[PDB]
């Protein structure tokens, strides 16, 4: 129901890297370059004129006038890369003298300026000490939403300053960073910062039969508002253990100790809107036990096709967490972890020290493999499960024993051009599968190759694992089911044909649908695409929202490099890009 | 029933003392592939040591790819797929290199979390990929021990 | 014309999930009459490291019983739980009453304070604006204005105010809407009538929602922002909500 349009006409888009290579050649002398022209339904036209100007050999900077017509004037990109003892590193300093859309749409401020700052660094003193600069600033909230800024990172929608110390030798790493956001009055969203951090890490093997590795980190807790709780934690970590191998299976015990201390602050308003109170001081100390084993068996495959070996890799580990209430310390980096098959055997369930589950279980796996008679293997398949001899408490949290979890693998390479993938997470105690994805391609090369896909996950999973309010709403709640095709034809030797559709089951509805054509020259490329995609939501009849889109693209190449047929570049335009997969 | 105990090793006897060399030795690649070669019995050596007799991995580039998998009934992002690459090559002394590759896939849902919770979601995520970079790696010695012998 | 009898106001959070109960005493065959002055509250829920906003309403109101009546609400996603803040007046139709207190022409310019404490009656002429009531304050806006700003704007109009000069005599009560609804020469009562949330400039913008009164019919605008959540954190579904609890209506003759 939406349409727009693109056209763009400029020289084929070379990057050089944020930091300083050393001058090669002299660069490429002071002058300008080619410039580029844009035009858009949405934002009319708009033409840019870089300039490059070779102040030394380890300086050299670019000035490219920026100019847009709905908002009537030109913005004044700027571009300093250097290069000195300490380091090489990038400035820039983007500046929109008024902005005429901002006065209309942010009537309260009273000038209309526009700018970004962004610096970066890098420098190796000596070869262990290691020196890192990120830094961000921004003019106004809506800086980042108005404008594609081509350096420049947003976090939460925050700029971020971001400085880091680090030491790096085989066995031992130091590292202390700080970051900030730069915080509006009318932003509202919560987000947590390291006001330092410093981590630690020693590894120290051949202790004797043992192997020892020490890990501690210092870090403090600040949040963007002045209600939200501030804290204080250190945390060690020793660890040892006993690796032994043989010629056909291992087995390796590890012990692990936890010991944290908490400091919170600002605890009031927390508090007396909960039920729950935070204390001030808590300390949080937990042992760790966990043993994993390995076996592994061959056959000679002989029924089959002679010459090839066929292995069966059964696995069991086994892990030990004691519990510990977790209800007094506030969740600030803590999130549940979503598993496969390798993350069966993860000794965590959240990522972070905030919350530490119990565990009480036994993990079990069978791997199958296929080997050739040049010994590369071929054919792959796995199955594991997870068996719980206690919940998983972590002292909040929100049958809970017994094999609940089976995960599942799958990767045939049918051929040099065949290749066929799998994967599954059935779930117990509801007889449904959770996930799973599957696809086989063919690709004789880069221009010649057809996909096919499939993605599914039950809406149980998704009430499960997403947020509370996608279970309610019509467009989260209903789970994924989703058929995707890719093919890819070079129809002659100067053109090159690419699409993909991808299809709905649950709602009957396409999803994503492309088409794009290319002429390449070896002066110039001509690109025309069009995509119908899924842009949103109604929330009047509660139907989705496309949008179709169509791009003329110009390129002026020059160069007489490879310039392949322009496939690879047109596939990875969609929303859901292409992905080899083979 | 003709299965057996695996008689063969996993890491040829001509590799089991051998150089590891990158280009970051204190990397995090470099780190999990030490680790894997440990636990096989491989027993490493320095870069710049006096044997000439020893084969030499020297791992290469890392390319890692995230992209939207799937979406939702709106067009938002559902899940992203993970795609993490690497490049070495083995080294015989006497003969000529032997390239080898690793590829790993995971995909997980786009969970609406804070910016430090998603930031360590996601170098755990990283640091298994490498993990099982490494092992697939390891696995690849045996082809390049049969692949010596016809040459 | 009814002339209701004032027993009791009240201020307070739920003491539940999403149940409020105050309890006066009652006389068998009343017709109990509740004016919420506060019957929408914006709560920032949490959801595993997650401050989100949340819309409550109060959605029925049910009389026990000579003893008291109890609000019930809901949430704009119907997920989460908290106890919100509600504010309004019981009357009976059935010995104190209410009076005439305050009687103006005022020019209200963004936010003017209440001159006496009670309820706050009122009428205007201007399309473009939408008036609220936070509890203590009328809130005048731009409703024409579609943007993340929090554009004030300024209002002439006749402000009626009740507490406990003529009694409060009130006829009809009146379910605002997305659609105009006529209420002739009349002033209607002062408040919040929902709450909203949109898209807007890459934020999850929450806005109040008011009352536009243009000729004399009366309908759903925004109002005040409550605040800006990036949609690089979390995206969360539109919602318009409407509260279904009525407004009084009371004849122009002050």
């Amino acid at each position: 129901e939406i349409w727009n349009a693109r056209f763009k006409v400029g020289p084929v888009p070379i990057f050089y890297s944020p930091y300083l290579q050393l001058p090669v050649g002299d660069k490429r002398r002071s002058g300008f370059l080619i410039p580029n022209a844009k035009y858009t339904t949405t934002n009319y036209f708009e033409f840019y004129l870089p300039y490059y100007w070779n102040i030394a050999p380890n300086m050299d900077a670019t000035i490219t006038p920026h100019y847009m017509h709905r908002r009537g004037n030109i913005m004044w990109e700027n571009e300093f890369r250097y290069l000195s003892q300490a380091g090489a590193g990038l400035m820039e300093l983007d500046y929109l003298p008024s902005d005429k859309v901002y006065e209309d749409e942010h009537p309260n401020d009273d000038s209309s300026r526009r700018w970004l700052f962004y610096w970066n660094h890098s420098g190796v003193m000596d070869q262990v000490w290691r020196f890192n600069v990120d830094y961000t600033k921004v003019s106004d909230p809506s800086y980042f939403n108005d404008f594609d800024n081509k350096y420049g990172s947003s976090t939460d929608g925050y700029a971020t300053q971001k400085f880091s110390v680090g030491y790096a030798v085989q066995n031992f790493n130091a590292t202390v960073s700080t970051k900030q956001f730069q915080v509006f009055s009318e932003q509202n969203t919560s987000s947590y910062s390291a006001e330092p951090q410093l981590d630690v890490n020693y590894y120290q093997n051949d202790v004797g039969p043992f192997d020892t590795r020490i890990y501690g980190q210092a870090v403090h807790f600040v949040n963007t508002r002045d209600d939200m709780p501030e804290a204080t934690r250190v945390h060690l970590e020793p660890t040892i253990n006993l690796p032994l191998s043989n010629n056909w299976g291992s087995i390796n015990t590890e012990a692990k100790f936890l010991a944290t201390h908490y400091q919170q602050t600002n605890l009031d308003w927390y508090n007396s809107r909960n039920t729950t109170k935070l204390d001030e001081s808590v300390n949080r100390v937990m042992p760790q036990f966990k043993v994993d084993g390995k076996m592994v068996f061959e056959r000679d495959m002989e029924m089959l096709a002679p010459g090839y070996t066929q292995t069966l890799e059964p696995r069991a580990q086994y892990l030990y967490v004691p519990y510990r209430d977790q209800s007094d310390i506030y969740n600030y980096d803590s999130s549940l972890l979503q598993s496969d098959y390798s993350g069966l055997f993860r000794d965590r369930t959240y990522g972070g020290l905030d919350r530490i589950a119990s565990a009480n279980q036994v993990t079990t796996g069978v791997t199958s493999r296929i080997y050739d008679d040049a010994a590369v293997e071929r054919f792959n398949i796995s199955v594991g499960q997870i068996y719980y001899f206690t919940e998983s408490r972590t002292g909040d949290d929100n049958d809970k024993t017994g094999s609940l979890v089976w995960a599942g693998d799958t990767y045939w390479r049918i051929s040099e051009r065949w290749g066929l993938r799998g994967g599954i997470q059935y779930d117990t105690r509801l007889d449904n599968v959770a996930t799973s994805n599957s696809s086989i391609e063919y690709r004789r090369d880069e221009d010649r190759l057809v996909q096919l896909n499939y993605h599914y996950a039950s809406p149980e999973y998704i009430q499960a694992t997403l947020p509370k309010y996608y279970s309610t709403a019509e467009q989260y709640k209903n789970g994924i089911s989703q058929v995707g095709a890719v093919a890819s034809r070079p129809i002659a030797d100067r053109w090159s044909i690419v699409g993909a559709y991808y299809y709905d089951t649950n709602a009957n509805k396409q999803a994503d649908s492309m088409l794009g054509v290319q002429y390449s020259s070896c002066c110039y490329a001509i690109r025309v695409g069009y995509e119908r995609k899924l842009n949103g939501w109604d929330n009047d009849k509660q139907h989705a929202v496309y949008d179709n889109a169509i791009g003329f693209n110009i390129e002026l190449r020059g160069l007489s490099s490879n310039y392949g047929l322009g496939t690879q570049e047109m596939l990875r335009s969609n929303i859901l890009p292409y992905q080899n997969t083979l | 029933c003709g299965w057996h105990l695996r008689d063969t090793t996993q890491v040829p006897s001509t590799m089991k003392v051998m150089i590891l060399d990158s280009g970051d030795p204190n990397g995090p690649l470099s780190r999990a592939v030490r680790n894997q070669l440990r636990l096989n019995g491989v027993e490493l050596l320095d870069k710049e040591t006096t044997r000439k007799d020893v084969p030499s991995l020297r791992l290469g580039k890392v390319s890692i790819a995230k992209d939207t998998a799937s979406v939702f009934r709106n067009g938002q992002t559902a899940e992203y797929q993970m795609i993490m690459t690497v490049n070495a090559t083995v080294l015989i002394p006497g003969r000529d290199i032997y390239p080898i590759s690793a590829k790993v896939f995971r995909s997980f849902f786009d969970n609406p979390q804070m910016a430090l919770a998603k930031d360590n979601e996601q170098d755990m995520i990283v640091k298994e990929m490498y993990d099982r970079a490494a092992e697939q790696l390891i696995r690849k010695l045996p082809s390049i021990r049969a692949a010596d012998i016809r040459s | 014309l009814r002339a209701p009898s004032y027993c009791t106001s009240f201020n307070q959070r739920a003491q539940s999930n999403k149940t409020l109960t105050i309890n006066t005493p009652l006389t068998a065959g009343s017709q109990v009459v509740v004016a919420l002055t506060r019957p929408v509250e914006v709560i920032e829920v949490f959801d595993q490291t997650l401050v989100i906003p949340d819309p409550f309403y109060v959605t029925s109101v049910t009389r026990n019983g000579n003893s008291g009546i109890t609000l019930r609400g809901d949430d704009a996603y119907g997920a989460y739980s908290g106890l919100p803040q509600w504010a309004g007046v019981i009357m009976e139709v059935l010995a104190k009453l209410m009076t005439c207190r305050y009687a103006k022409r005022v020019r209200v310019n963004g936010s003017m304070a209440l001159p006496v404490s009670g309820v706050p009656f009122a009428r205007w002429d201007d399309g473009n604006v939408s008036v609220g009531f936070d509890g203590g304050s009328i809130i005048v806006r731009n409703a024409s204005y579609g943007g993340i700003d929090d554009v004030a704007a300024s209002v002439d109009m006749d402000l009626v105010i009740f507490n406990n000069n003529k009694p409060f005599v009130y006829d009809r009560t009146i379910n605002i809407g997305t659609s105009d609804q006529n209420i002739g020469n009349s002033l209607i009562q002062l408040s919040y009538t929902g709450a909203l949330i949109q898209n807007n400039g890459g934020y999850n913008h929450v806005r109040m929602n008011g009352i536009r009164m243009a000729g004399n019919n009366v309908r759903v605008a925004k109002n005040r922002v409550i605040g800006n959540y990036s949609r690089q954190q979390f995206q969360m579904p539109g919602k318009n909500i409407a509260v279904p609890t009525p407004l009084l209506v009371i004849p122009n003759m002050y």
